[PDB]
């Protein structure tokens, strides 16, 4: 499996990865990855339990997540794998990942209606079900809600943080997952959902296509940061109460650790990935 | 220490907060009696479901967001 810059798709991936996201939501499995999605984020607590969000299991546990999700797409057609969005590079409305033959753009300005591509309203292949505002049609205000997406500098500084995570272990946290996550530092993922505005700055922000490609370019991140720390790893590692040590299980699955999820090359590659070097 | 309660009317919507598939949250916020999640963050700030990734204040900040998200839309219970 190989996971690509979204930015370098051809046309026929392009179609047939879009063909078959469709083909999820039109048979049901969809929606459910959003119901899941929405309810570990409003359980996910800084002083409580936390397994997908604001803890150290961010990370392998939205790798787990895309990987189900992947192998659904997979399931539908088998040469479809997850692209990446880049948007320390990508970051402007003109990308082609917002074309009207990938995701279409941004939301007209009335309602935050997506008036084109193969998820708009008008298309009849995109209900939105799983929702809290009861709108039924996807919304996006690019660049609406928040200035700009982070830049390739403002990455490299997260990049360039050696602890994989620190006590408190929520999102209070100094150290790279929570920087990665956003809740402390310029914000790096947070801030990419806000940007999108719409369904993708709530907690059933699945109901955006560009939810998998930002999480996939948030996973490939994480990938670049054990390049450039190989000495450094996951934590805790063990006997924390309400945090997901290393060798401890995972909700919802169960039968997962984060120790099983840390070398991603046991299930993909990406296009390009620097190996480790000074 | 929770937040101290709150009524009132912004952009035309009734929003109401309150102490008290989700967490416990010690706190209750209704848009015109629909009550939304909202969850406190360890540095006191607050979100909610329809904001999630962008901290506010208070929770009426969250609750004034979340009128704002919606433009005119009802809730729906979660
Ligand atoms: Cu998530
Ligand atoms: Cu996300
Ligand atoms: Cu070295
Ligand atoms: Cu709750």
């Amino acid at each position: 499996t190989v996971r690509k810059n979204q930015a370098t798709l051809t046309a026929d991936e392009k179609r047939r990865f879009v063909a078959a996201v469709l083909e999820l939501k039109r048979s049901g499995r969809y929606d459910e990855f959003v119901r899941t999605h929405n309810e570990f984020i409003m359980s996910d607590t800084d002083s409580g339990e936390r397994t997908g969000h604001r803890s150290p299991s961010f990370l392998p546990w939205h790798r787990r997540f895309l990987l189900d999700f992947e192998q659904a797409l997979q399931s539908v057609d088998s040469s479809v794998t997850l692209p990446y969005w880049d948007w320390s590079a990508d970051r402007t409305v003109r990308a082609s990942l917002w074309a009207p033959d990938f995701l279409g753009g941004t939301g007209r300005s009335t309602d935050g209606r997506v008036m084109d591509g193969p998820f708009a309203a008008s298309t009849g292949n995109w209900p939105i079900n799983v929702r809290v505002d009861s709108r039924t049609y996807l919304r996006r205000s690019l660049g609406g809600s928040v200035a700009e997406l982070p830049t390739r500098a403002e990455v490299e500084s997260v990049l360039a943080i050696s602890a994989y995570d620190l006590p408190p272990y929520n999102s209070a946290s100094e150290g790279f997952r929570n920087h990665l996550e956003g809740w402390r530092g310029v914000n790096l993922h947070g801030r990419v959902h806000v940007w999108v505005g719409g369904q993708m700055a709530t907690g059933v922000s699945p109901n955006d296509p560009v939810f998998w490609l930002h999480h996939a370019y948030v996973d490939k991140l994480w990938a670049e940061w054990q390049r450039r720390h190989p000495d450094s790893a996951y934590v805790p590692t063990g006997g924390t109460p309400d945090v997901v040590d290393l060798n401890e299980t995972m909700k919802p699955w169960n039968t997962v650790r984060p120790a099983d999820l840390l070398d991603h090359t046991a299930y993909y590659t990406f296009d390009a990935l620097e190996h480790h070097h000074h | 220490a929770a937040p101290e309660s709150f009524d009132e009317v912004y952009k035309g919507r009734r929003i109401q907060g309150r102490p008290a598939h989700e967490h416990g949250g010690g706190y209750e916020v209704f848009v015109d009696g629909v009550q939304l999640h909202v969850m406190r963050n360890a540095d006191g700030s607050w979100i909610s479901v329809v904001s999630h990734y962008d901290p506010v204040p208070t929770p009426r900040a969250a609750a004034r967001a979340a009128v704002d998200e919606l433009q005119g839309a009802p809730l729906l219970p979660f």
